[PDB]
């Protein structure tokens, strides 16, 4: 029966679609969280520098920020691959049932 | 407090009115209770809530939350038996909250056991 | 189509019932017609099943956990050299796609008597331990699988039966009536 | 055959978008859950006494001096404010993800089947 | 016909925030929790009106008990207009259907 | 296009325009009363009463809130009635743009 | 021509209302940033810290933090498009007055765009209706 | 005959009516870039100027924060005209196909 063969190709279809759009900004928000560090690295030192996780800008030493923000680089730096790991298998998984659709038809 | 669709009086169109009429409803059932603890009661005889028109949990919450031990859901004829045999005089009203109409028990406990 | 004249046995069981069209190749001679019987559903753990797909990497990791156990189940089928594989209910799309990776058609969600017909058609058994598989289990002998259009419908013939022969009555009427008149009296013989 | 499935196709596409629209928006409500947790993360991370630039009002923001880390809100009840403990609020900052994710994620397979119900009508509408 | 659809908006009207309640209803169980979970460790506020009202447990204790009860109360007001609106639009359905067919 | 009709629509335009900023201000004034009610609901006098403006909540007595709450009311209420006679003036020309439309 | 008047009849009144709503979004960004004035001007303070008051600091949506706020006299104003500066209470005052009017005239501008789009559509229509 | 006459009577009208479509479409795009620079470039930038990022409020000066609003504002204004002319040329072609159906 091709129903679940048509059912699996629909679900894993929209599964893989997310890993493509996110991975690049994850490289960006990697690169930008390097840049925003370089952006505060622009002015050699300041107390009025802020890094924050919310509407609050909690006053922080840009140094600990350079760590935190290259850490924030490292945050989005990692998420590219776990998507690419998502991006890797899900592309094949949708065709798993599709491989079952067509062979049985070629059969 | 007065009913429409619950102990909370609800006029039904948009939800701020029924939210504000709470200020009406909430304060009363609090004060009506505050009035219950004014004269004060250690036990409250409360007959069944169908031997009531209805009993505000909103009150009844803050009622027992002013720390008065209560029995609800009791037969009024129990109460009638209780109004006589222990001489707890019938209280239909807060003027009727009085140390005479509020019966004096030597000890009042609950046993879930034996 | 056909006529009771050219109506004549093929070995095992000639499979009309679920066949309106080939689901099993077209014509298969040596390659084994194979019965996969339930127990092709995944195990996300070793013998176990853990939490299933939810978000990003579970789609990867879990549906992979589902796949290995079945790929492990898959191999034992391909190891006995099938091409057509008739899997009754209890199939994974995981179970087919490596059968697809070996380009060995895995025929899913088809009835029991039909598979028992097919278990009588090549006369193979029905797999009682789908985790450890044998060609002695399913696809016995050399076997045959032949899906033939005779009149309207493609008709799977799984033949060259092991189990003591086996043979089913080929019923070809011109109409189904001139078919049926024979079969009803045929029904006397086959009972006698 | 065809016109009734021309008529019936109308609602199934909405049943698609009914489910399509809803599931997407609960991640937005989850954004604040990890946010406030993270806003409480770096809150406890640094100290009390850091300057806080907090929203004054649109086009503006106001500074401020943080004297409380462990003082942290949760929004539960109805219109209600529970200021919680740093770990308390985090726990609900955490946990409010958990229940909302359940109501959110359940919507996606139902999204498919409404289309699979619409797509089935599409065929029988075209066939 | 509009008669089919006529009272369904008035219907879902009273149903709209009633649904919103039922999450608040669920979180009213949670604020009962998070009040009981707050011994005063961090401030408890009924937020009512654009003014922040400094509040207490016992001030919010009956309240969240009253809220949850009240957050069950806007249920019944719809339950009032639930069978008002769905039932009369149930009669209207045949009224202008045939007339327009006529 | 017919002269009155352009004015009619432009006047029919303005009639709505003016009662717009009239009506939006009722419930806030009403909420300012509700806000007076909500502090009055619980913790009437019995504690600090902060009042919320921006991110800061100004600690004070009970009555200063309602005072500020009653304050914005009449202000906001004068804003209500500011366009009220402006609704009065606008539709009186519209009825003419109704009259002179069928008259011309 | 019968085509000129009605195409003038239709579009001009049609756009007469269109001239109102683009004036209604003239005033759309007016009260939004107008309330911002109050939130600032209340909290505007001299001789003490600007907004010296008590607060629950808004860190996030589900989150606040109790404290004594008091800052110096300053306000960090969002002007849009990834640009913030640190202003003091007055630059905060006046530059906030600006998000009133320059936002007021954002979609205000599309009104007089629709003023002549009221005018230009009929004229191009009727001449093209002659081409018709 | 009368089928082609309405087509150009449509397409110029589509261009004609589309004069309103591009009127409202690129408006707010222009509006936001300005208010920013209109509010920023007016008020004193002379001291330190924030680079504003959501998770990181960067400390910089005017020299850095000021020019960023000038350049891509003009760059975006160049690009925005295309999609509408596409949508209008699509509006030109699409509605050119639509009037052709029912004769």
């Amino acid at each position: 029966a091709f129903t679940e063969l048509q059912a699996k190709v629909i679900d894993t279809q929209q599964k893989v679609k997310l890993a493509d759009i996110q991975i690049e900004q994850l490289n960006r928000t990697k690169k930008h969280a390097h840049l925003t560090d370089t952006e505060i690295m622009t002015l050699v030192d300041e107390t009025n520098m802020y890094e924050g996780v919310g509407r609050m800008f909690i006053l922080q030493s840009k140094e600990a920020i350079h760590s935190q923000l290259l850490e924030k680089q490292k945050i989005a730096e990692e998420k590219i691959k776990e998507l690419e790991q998502k991006k890797s298998y899900l592309e094949r998984s949708v065709k798993e049932a599709e491989d079952n659709i067509r062979e049985m038809l070629m059969a | 407090a007065p009913k429409t669709d619950m102990d909370n009086q609800i006029v039904v169109s948009d939800y701020a009115q029924m939210d504000r009429v709470l200020r009406e409803e909430r304060a009363y059932i609090l004060n009506l209770v505050k009035q219950i603890k004014k004269t004060g009661c250690n036990v409250l005889l409360i007959q069944k809530s169908i031997l009531r028109d209805a009993l505000s949990d909103l009150a009844l919450h803050f009622l027992n939350k002013m720390k008065i031990m209560v029995i609800k859901d009791i037969e009024r004829e129990d109460i009638e038996f209780i109004c006589k045999t222990i001489g707890t005089k019938p209280v239909a009203h807060i003027d009727q909250f009085t140390a005479d109409m509020l019966g004096s028990a030597e000890l009042a406990e609950e046993v879930n056991l034996n | 189509g056909g006529i009771i004249e050219d109506s004549c046995v093929l070995r095992g069981v000639m499979i009309n019932k679920d066949v309106t069209h080939p689901r099993m190749r077209r014509y298969i001679k040596n390659p084994r017609i194979v019965l996969l019987d339930s127990s092709l559903e995944y195990k996300k753990g070793e013998s176990q099943t853990d939490i299933e797909i939810t978000r990003e990497e579970d789609f990867t990791r879990i549906l992979q956990m589902e796949e290995e156990y079945i790929q492990q189940l898959c191999e034992d089928i391909i190891q006995l050299k099938p091409d057509v594989v008739i899997t009754e209910k209890g199939i994974s799309d995981l179970a087919q796609h490596y059968l697809m990776r070996a380009n060995i058609t895995a025929i899913r969600r088809v009835r029991k008597t039909d598979n028992n017909r097919i278990a009588r058609a090549c006369g193979a058994r029905i797999v009682s331990r789908p985790e450890e598989l044998r060609e002695d289990d399913v696809g016995t002998g050399a076997g045959l699988l032949e899906i033939k259009k005779i009149g309207d419908e493609y008709f799977t013939f799984i033949t060259d039966c092991k189990d003591p022969k086996a043979c089913t009555i080929l019923l070809r009427g011109a109409s189904k009536e001139i078919l049926s008149e024979v079969e009803r009296n045929l029904q006397d013989a086959m009972q006698v | 055959n065809l016109p009734q499935l021309e008529m019936l196709k109308n609602q199934l596409d909405q049943e698609v978008e009914f489910l399509s629209t809803s599931i997407a928006q609960l991640k937005v409500v989850q954004t604040k859950y990890v946010e406030a947790k993270d806003c409480l993360n770096v809150l406890n991370k640094s100290n009390e006494g850091k300057e806080l630039l907090v929203p004054l009002t649109s086009s503006m923001y106001v500074p401020g001096k943080l004297h409380d880390v462990e003082h942290v809100l949760i929004d539960v009840g109805t219109g209600y404010y529970v200021e919680k403990t740093a770990e308390d609020a985090k726990d609900f900052f955490k946990r409010k993800i958990d229940f909302l994710t359940k109501q959110m994620e359940k919507i996606q397979p139902a999204l498919q089947e409404k289309h699979a119900m619409k797509q089935a009508v599409m065929e029988m509408m075209s066939q | 016909v509009e008669k089919y659809q006529q009272l369904q908006k008035d219907l879902s009207k009273s149903m709209s925030g009633r649904q919103k309640l039922e999450a608040q209803l669920t979180e009213n169980n949670i604020v009962k929790e998070e009040l009981a979970l707050l011994d005063g460790s961090n401030v408890v506020f009924k937020l009512l009106g654009p003014v922040l009202v400094k509040q207490e447990l016992g001030e919010a204790r009956a309240t969240v008990g009253k809220r949850l009860d009240y957050i069950t109360a806007e249920i019944k007001r719809y339950e009032s207009q639930l069978r008002d609106l769905e039932r009369q639009s149930e009669q209207q359905r045949e009224t202008l259907a045939q007339l327009q067919q006529e | 296009d017919q002269q009155k009709i352009n004015k009619f629509a432009r006047n029919t335009s303005r009639i709505t325009e003016l009662k717009e900023e009239i009506e939006v201000k009722k419930k806030q004034l009403q909420n300012l009363e509700d806000a007076c009610d909500d502090i009055m609901l619980a913790d009437d006098d019995c504690l600090m009463i902060p009042y919320q403006i921006g991110d800061v909540f100004i600690s004070h007595s009970q009555e200063e809130t309602q005072e500020m709450l009653e304050e914005a009311k009449k202000n906001l209420q004068e804003e209500i009635d500011a366009l009220e006679s402006r609704v009065e003036s606008i539709q009186r020309v519209l009825a003419d743009l109704k009259v002179q439309l069928y008259a011309k | 021509v019968l085509k000129k008047l009605d195409e003038q009849y239709q579009k001009y009144k049609f756009m007469e209302l269109n001239l109102a709503q683009k004036k209604r979004r003239l005033k759309g960004q007016i009260p939004e940033i107008k309330q911002t004035l109050e939130i600032l001007k209340y909290m505007q303070k001299k001789k003490e810290s600007t907004n010296s008051m008590e607060t629950r600091f808004l860190l996030a949506d589900n989150l606040y933090c109790k404290a004594s706020v008091p800052p110096t006299d300053k306000m960090c104003l969002w002007l849009g498009a990834n640009v913030m500066l640190e202003y003091d209470i007055d630059e905060a005052q006046a530059l906030l007055e600006k998000n009133l009017s320059t936002a007021t005239k954002n979609l205000d501008s599309l009104e007089e765009d629709l003023d002549f789009l009221r005018d230009q559509f009929t004229t191009t229509e009727v001449n093209m209706a002659r081409v018709y | 005959s009368a089928e082609q006459v309405i087509a150009g009577f449509n397409r110029l009208r589509q261009e004609q009516r589309g004069l309103a479509s591009k009127a409202a479409e690129l408006e707010m795009e222009l509006n936001e870039h300005s208010l920013v620079i209109d509010t920023l470039k007016e008020v004193d930038e002379t001291r330190k100027c924030y680079r504003m990022v959501g998770g990181v409020l960067v400390e910089r000066t005017v020299k850095e924060v000021l020019p960023a609003l000038e350049n891509n504002k003009e760059q975006i204004q160049k690009i925005i005209e295309t999609l509408t002319q596409q949508l209008q040329a699509k509006g030109k072609e699409l509605n050119e196909f639509r009037e052709k159906h029912n004769i």
